[PDB]
């Protein structure tokens, strides 16, 4: 089945918030690599975050990754206007078909 | 490197359409595929998958109705689509991902890198 | 080794490329082709 996010959250700006992404370890023990996605609305996704904390190409300091097992976190930290997007967490492992996909949160800046 | 993507459109159920996604960069038959699709204000959905060697796997909610297949001369894929449902209607997208199977055994796990635009697909009456 | 009760704890270095990190603790590694294929090693007059 799918990962849980919870459907939104919610920060002041220049704050931090993470989104947690949990049943990682529900389907084998093989490693799971654990990547995360932006995608701001009427736009594609754009691969923010992979083997949970490594960043990817432009992605500032700000973006930080980190896990608990089972639960995986996204922290965004010097919360702003550009991170209000709609955000997936995914994990795949060797012998996988598709990866795990999770529904899904909305990020907005209060 | 980028892909571009063309075709879609407008059906009714049972109909027939046909999406086309090439590459530049490199080539489309050697790298892996994906084909997913999003209904509107909802999540991404798992579509197709061909392997670099050309085996496809298929979701079975489309099984025995989609197909996918390379254009090597045009450098592409196309996403044929027959029978068409109410349910496919949405964003369809083609994208590359980057992978490391060495000497067959994996190792190494990127993700998808290359993401198309997506093409517009409604099925209405 | 060779009595069968008596191990020990060996080391030696390989190639970063031909270890996988196993499917657990970071500190844990594993050959690369270990759970899929029977690995062999070349006998020296056979270098070919
Ligand atoms: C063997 O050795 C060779 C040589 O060392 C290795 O080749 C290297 O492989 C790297 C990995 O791909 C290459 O890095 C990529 O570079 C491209 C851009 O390269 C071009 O531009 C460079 C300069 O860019 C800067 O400056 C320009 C202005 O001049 C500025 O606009 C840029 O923003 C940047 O600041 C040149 O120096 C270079 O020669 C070349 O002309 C870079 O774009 C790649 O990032 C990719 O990141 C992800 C994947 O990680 C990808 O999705 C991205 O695309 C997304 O974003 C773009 C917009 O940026 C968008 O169009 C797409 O649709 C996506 O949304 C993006 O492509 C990556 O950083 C490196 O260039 C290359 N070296 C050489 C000399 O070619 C090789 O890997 C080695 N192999 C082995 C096995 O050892
Ligand atoms: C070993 O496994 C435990 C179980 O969760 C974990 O807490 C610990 O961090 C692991 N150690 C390493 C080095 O991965």
């Amino acid at each position: 089945s799918a990962l849980a996010q919870p459907p939104s959250v919610s920060g002041s700006p220049g704050q931090s918030v993470t989104i947690t992404c949990t049943g990682i370890n529900d389907y084998g023990a093989a490693y799971k690599f654990v990547s995360w996605y932006q995608q701001h609305p009427g736009k594609e996704p754009r691969l923010i975050m992979k083997n949970v904390k490594d960043r990817w190409s432009v992605t500032p300091n700000r973006f930080s990754g980190s896990t608990s097992g089972n639960t995986a976190s996204l922290t965004i930290s010097n919360l702003q206007s550009d991170d209000e997007a709609q955000y997936f967490c995914a994990v795949y492992a060797g012998g996988f078909t598709f990866p795990r996909l999770g529904g899904g949160t909305k990020l907005s800046v209060l | 490197d980028r892909l571009f993507q063309s075709g879609g459109g407008v059906s009714r159920p049972g109909g027939s359409l046909r999406v086309n996604c090439g590459a530049s960069g490199f080539t489309v038959r050697t790298h892996y595929m994906y084909w997913l699709r999003q209904s509107p204000g909802k999540g991404l959905e798992w579509v197709a998958f061909m392997n670099s060697g050309g085996s496809v796997s298929y979701v079975d909610s489309v099984r025995g109705r989609f197909s996918v297949s390379r254009d090597n001369p045009a450098n592409a894929m196309v996403l044929q689509m027959d029978a068409l449902k109410i349910e496919d209607t949405g964003t369809y997208y083609c994208a590359r991902e980057l992978r490391e199977a060495w000497y067959g055994d994996l190792r190494d796990y990127s993700g998808l890198d290359v993401w198309g635009r997506g093409t517009i697909v409604s099925i209405s009456s | 080794t060779e009595l069968r009760d008596k191990r020990e704890k060996k080391n030696a270095l390989f190639y970063k490329l031909d270890i996988v990190q196993l499917d657990g603790n970071s500190s844990q590694y594993r050959l690369i082709n270990c759970n899929t294929s029977v690995i062999t090693q070349a006998c020296p007059k056979v270098s070919f």
